[PDB]
């Protein structure tokens, strides 16, 4: 059928798959062992087919997946830790040992329970510290409760977008919880400058919550939370920040766009850095041979600068003075000459995220004629 | 979509009422309603696992 | 000759965890030297001491399919043994043995007979401890013979690691804060394997006090070089 | 009458493409044959000359 | 690669099915389906050891 020859091999599939994956968010909640899995062990898991079979039937695992499941319809590899069960809440879990350096951007936990969330948080803090592996993950909690505890029952960690609710919410919170990671992540994970506000892009698809009259947090409690921190609904996607290590104002690490594109930049920093391997660098004479492959600090701080002169506009902004924002010094250089050591640098940026827009104050005051 | 060479005896009440009708339509069973065809379709209602 | 560089531990090759590569080959004797200059040096003090300990882990193993046997023969008398009870042969599989030239006897001669026999005939005027390495059918086992002096016996000896480092051959050069020592391999390493050496190096202070130091390396048995 | 099972399906059609195929039979079994003989028109493993 | 005066008597079935061609097509041979010539190739396979 014109097709006997050998040349063309055509596999007419309807489920084909050609995406590469990425985009690993995962899921953490409790379960009914009616899922025949093995708790304590992340499981990439497929579409729907292999369901509560898999994680537990009912469970809030179940629909937190389900409303994950939904939302993104493609773009995503879903992960998930069917935690096991046991003013019960059966949170204790320390066990970087399951989840390790096989690195998850998003993070969703289904459990209210302050300690689980902090043990998270600890988790994901500690992936983001100076230690040269690196991933960078950001996780999505829920938080219910009244004003006062919504405030009280908080911290500072910026690791986190923890969600406010008010004790009248109709839908079941960690539902919301799991849509809203779900939709940041299908939605940022190639372009990090995006925000996930408005209504058009963060409108969570799958809630259906009934409509009425009185909403929820008025609007004394909205400017609270959101000035204080928490997500409430989307609108607002900011991460709880509201201080630093002494000074409270810290703008730069407050938007999730800011946290996502300083990951993005310190990923292509790392992948780029990677052309002076080898190399060989002069640090006494400061000056090559002629035919040797090599370079000198000073030539090195020059291309980090060139190249952090490209990026701006996209991932930097402005770089004020950049005569200070970037320093390389060598070991010898800070240290007296007794500890030093060849191959040894330091290099310190100044990362500012691109100013985005905000509020647009309108004072129209009409008049006659 | 006539199958005219049948020529069944003639109508009372032609087999799968309008319930019954829609219920192996959704389940993907042509119905034959000289009896024409319609909903020309095959059996497939699911993939691997992608029900719609 | 491998030729390693420590970190001076400054928080200034992480691979997996953190520990270092080296490569080798089944039956090797190789030797590495590890230059603890760039961490003992700045501690002005009396360098190191010849107080290291090495460990040996695997990490990928392979178990051993063929399996290995001792020997407690006398001086001067010929042995007798035998090679099919020591391949369990699973499955239907000829038998077909060998006795590799490279790591024949030391102070002997084996006669391999037809059906897994053989014959050793230990040197005359020699006590002491003797290995070979068969290959049953791809797989390679040791076989360890003590010849005793005929007064009563002789200890049992261990059977080689696949990858050791050896009791006394280590050295620590204070002038320049190096230490030298050996990796052997036995023949009956699989390729493919991996095992992790660790080691904890001690320096010392002008006053007699210690500065503890430790490293990892992953030796990969591979094959064809 | 036990209804026959001509499932082999391989030498009696070889791969001679036919448009269309015309079952005349109610055995399930017989059917199932005649569905995977048609899923062998549309595999990889074959020049695949289809037919429904 | 259409022979053209062989006028081979139309038939069915094949010779060589598509496994063991698929199999003496990695092993060099000139399989042949009137009938067409495809995957012209020589009785070679390996240089002096590295087979590739």
């Amino acid at each position: 059928d014109a097709l006997s020859d050998g040349f063309v091999r055509l596999c007419i599939d309807p489920s084909l798959n050609f995406f590469g994956e990425g985009c690993k968010i995962l899921v953490e909640g409790q379960m009914t062992d009616d899922g025949s899995a093995t708790p304590d062990a992340v499981t990439c898991v497929t579409s729907e087919l292999d369901i509560i079979e898999r994680f537990g039937q009912g469970s809030v695992l179940t629909e937190s997946l389900r409303k994950v499941f939904c939302t993104c319809k493609s773009g995503v590899s879903v992960y998930a830790l069917p935690r096991e069960d046991a003013s019960v809440n059966p949170t204790p879990n320390d066990y970087a040992t399951v989840v390790n350096e096989c690195c998850f951007a998003v993070y969703v936990l289904s459990s209210d329970d302050t300690d689980w969330q902090e043990n998270l948080r600890d988790w994901i803090r500690s992936a983001w510290d100076c230690s040269k592996p690196q991933c960078f993950g950001h996780g999505y909690v829920f938080n219910k409760g009244t004003l006062g505890q919504v405030l009280a029952d908080g911290d500072n960690s910026a690791e986190l977008s923890r969600l406010a609710l008010p004790t009248t919410y109709p839908v079941l919170p960690y539902l919301t919880n799991a849509a809203y990671g779900a939709l940041s992540a299908c939605s940022t994970c190639n372009n990090p400058e995006l925000n996930i506000q408005g209504q058009t892009f963060g409108l969570l698809s799958c809630i259906n919550m009934p409509e009425s009259c009185t909403p929820g947090w008025t609007f004394g409690e909205v400017t609270q939370l959101q000035a204080n921190g928490f997500v409430v609904s989307i609108y607002n996607d900011v991460t709880n920040y509201l201080r630093d290590e002494k000074n409270r104002p810290n703008a730069t690490f407050r938007d999730a766009s800011s946290r996502r594109l300083a990951a993005a930049t310190g990923v292509a920093l790392a992948e780029f850095l990677q052309q002076f391997n080898g190399l060989a660098v002069f640090t006494k004479n400061t000056n090559i041979r002629t035919g040797i492959i090599g370079t000198n600090p000073r030539l090195m701080l020059g291309k980090i600068r060139k190249w952090a002169q490209d990026n701006v506009g996209t991932l930097f902004s402005e770089f004020d003075n950049i005569n200070e924002d970037i320093q390389l010094l060598t070991d010898f250089e800070v240290q007296p000459k007794c500890v030093g050591q060849p191959g040894i640098f330091h290099l310190n940026m100044r990362y500012r995220p691109p100013v985005r827009g905000a509020r647009i104050n309108v004072n129209m005051a009409p008049a006659l004629f | 979509g006539l199958l005219s060479c049948i020529n069944m005896p003639e109508s009372c009440t032609p087999g799968w009422t309008f319930g019954e009708v829609t219920q192996l339509q959704a389940n993907g069973f042509v119905v034959s309603g000289s009896p024409y065809i319609y909903n020309d379709v095959t059996n497939y209602l699911r993939d691997e696992k992608n029900r719609p | 000759m491998y030729f390693f560089s420590v970190d001076p531990r400054n928080g200034a090759v992480c691979g997996s965890c953190c520990c270092e590569s080296i490569s080798a080959r089944p039956g090797e004797v190789n030797g590495v030297m590890v230059s603890y200059a760039a961490w003992s040096a700045p501690l002005r003090g009396h360098g190191l001491t010849n107080k290291t300990t090495f460990e040996i882990d695997g990490v990928s193993v392979t178990p051993p399919k063929v399996s290995n046997a001792f020997g407690r023969t006398k001086v001067g008398v010929v042995f007798e043994g035998t090679l099919s009870d020591l391949f369990p042969n699973p499955e239907g599989e000829q038998v077909e043995y060998e006795i590799s030239e490279l790591n024949g006897p030391s102070n002997g001669v084996v006669e391999l007979g037809a059906n897994g026999a053989f014959t050793y005939t230990p040197g005359a005027l020699f006590t002491g401890v003797d290995r070979f390495w068969f290959s049953i059918n791809g797989n390679i086992g040791e076989y360890v013979i003590s010849v005793d002096p005929t007064t009563s016996e002789l200890p049992q000896p261990p059977f080689t690691t696949p990858v050791y480092v050896p009791a006394a051959r280590r050295s620590v050069d204070p002038r320049t804060h190096v230490l030298k020592f050996v990796l052997g391999v036995s023949p009956a390493a699989i390729p493919g394997d991996v095992y992790r050496l660790t080691v904890r190096q001690v320096a010392i202070d002008c006053d007699g006090n210690e500065f503890v130091h430790i490293s990892c390396y992953d030796i990969s048995i591979g094959s064809c070089g």
